DNA sequence: CCCCCCCCCCACCCCCCCCCCCCCCCCCCCCCC
DNA sequence: GGGGGGGGGGGGGGGGGGGGGTTTGGGGGGGGGG
């Protein structure tokens, strides 16, 4: 699998 | 689905389960003991739609900058929309 | 001191020089706080300009971010002081005269921006400076010898009650008509014209001025020219010249840019 | 007063930069005291 | 129950490679001569 992180818009 | 007619495609969908509403309580069998469900399960998913997260390959560094934007709706829809 | 005479010791020094206006750039825009915005999660911070150096943060402040390299500089969020340049001339008066007058670059800032203009002899107060120039922009590379300005701080060019007082006068209109020009003889008819002149009437938009236009004929071995030279001297905003010679375009406006003649 | 002239205006090395790789440090987890 | 040691992730430094850095003609304005 493709090592990856996640960015999330509900934190601005 | 929200906006379409003033979105009647849901009174399509109650209407849709008032029809299996209407009999007894045993007479709904487990195809409209399922239908509803299924109608219950339509709301919920629209009411559970929501903007995807942004995720990005970490393998390869960052660049002198970091992502441009985290915003991932597409071009013919508004947050005001969802 | 003159502009001449400016030294390596005058460098970081207040001095006062006086000079004349060639010209003066627009009012430049000088950021004196960055406005950083971040790409993540839409936080703002602000940044005070230190020594012309953006003190810009490597990773976002909020910890619950603190995203590295996020931070964007949003330019019309940034705040702004005002710059002037105004190349400011040795007078010819002061030279020696066998050769050209100097210049020197004068930075004006704020609200003293525009308070002088082309052909305005001043004095400026300011600290002398000096900075390198690059070499070439893509580069660090600096030129030895270093530009040289003054950084201002003050300028300057080169009541009712007395007027009621003589207002009620009787011999008014010859004691106006005698200041204009006491050691010329009296030729008070003249004087008194020119004194309505200066006078003048009233203006209506609806075309017509309230403007007056006199003519000195006579002999040329007469005092009027003299005359003349007096009432350009008293008038706020008047212009001399002569008509001999004098193209309809060269003492009106002329020729890319169009620029004005003396009659205008 | 009219026409012609003439004048103006214009069209190979070194630095900065970026990418790639390797090591070191710091945290977490497990074992030992 | 706390501290040490082992193991894995993440960041920073250092090196290497690459790209960039004046004449001639024409029209119109302006001035001078017949
Ligand atoms: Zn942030």
């Amino acid at each position: 699998s493709f090592k990856s992180r996640a960015l999330n818009h509900v934190k601005k | 689905i929200l906006s379409m007619e003033s979105g009647k495609v849901l009174r399509a969908a109650i209407r849709l389960a008032l029809d299996v509403i209407k009999i007894d309580r045993l007479s709904r069998t487990p195809r409209d003991n399922m239908v509803l469900k299924l109608v219950l399960n339509f709301f919920r998913n629209v009411i559970a739609i929501e903007p995807g997260e942004f995720t990005i390959n970490t393998k390869k560094s960052m660049p002198k900058k970091g992502i441009t934007s985290i915003d991932t709706l597409p071009p013919n829809v508004s947050m005001d929309d969802i | 001191k003159g502009m001449r005479e400016l030294n390596p010791n005058d460098i970081d020094k207040l001095i006062n020089l006086k000079g004349l206006v060639l010209r003066s750039t627009p009012v430049i825009p000088d950021m004196k706080v960055a406005f950083f915005k971040c790409n993540v999660c839409d936080h703002t911070m602000a940044v005070e300009i230190d020594r012309g150096v953006i003190q810009e943060p490597a990773r976002c402040e909020r910890i619950d971010c603190n995203e590295p390299n996020s931070m964007s500089l949003i330019h019309n969020r940034c705040s702004f002081a005002d710059k002037q340049v105004i190349k400011l001339q040795e007078t010819p008066d002061f030279v020696p005269d066998g050769q050209t007058p100097h210049s020197i670059s004068l930075c004006v800032y704020d609200e003293l921006v525009d308070s002088c203009r082309a052909g305005d002899r001043i004095e400026v107060t300011g600290t002398f400076r000096s900075i390198p120039i690059r070499a070439n922009s893509r580069q660090r590379v600096l030129k030895s010898l270093y530009k040289t300005y003054v950084d201002v701080v003050h300028v300057k060019k080169v009541d009712l009650a007395k007027i009621r007082e003589v207002a009620a006068r009787e011999d008014l209109y010859s004691l106006l008509a005698r200041s204009i020009a006491p050691s010329i003889y009296e030729l008070e008819d003249v004087k008194k014209g020119i004194l309505l002149q200066l006078f003048g009437g009233t203006n209506k938009t609806f075309r017509y001025r309230g403007d007056i236009n006199i003519l000195l004929c006579g002999d040329p071995s007469t005092s009027k020219s003299q005359i003349l030279q007096y009432v350009h001297k008293i008038t706020p905003r008047g212009v001399y010249t002569s008509g001999k010679g004098s193209s309809a375009v060269g003492l009106t406006a002329y020729i890319l840019v169009l620029e004005s003649g003396a009659l205008v």
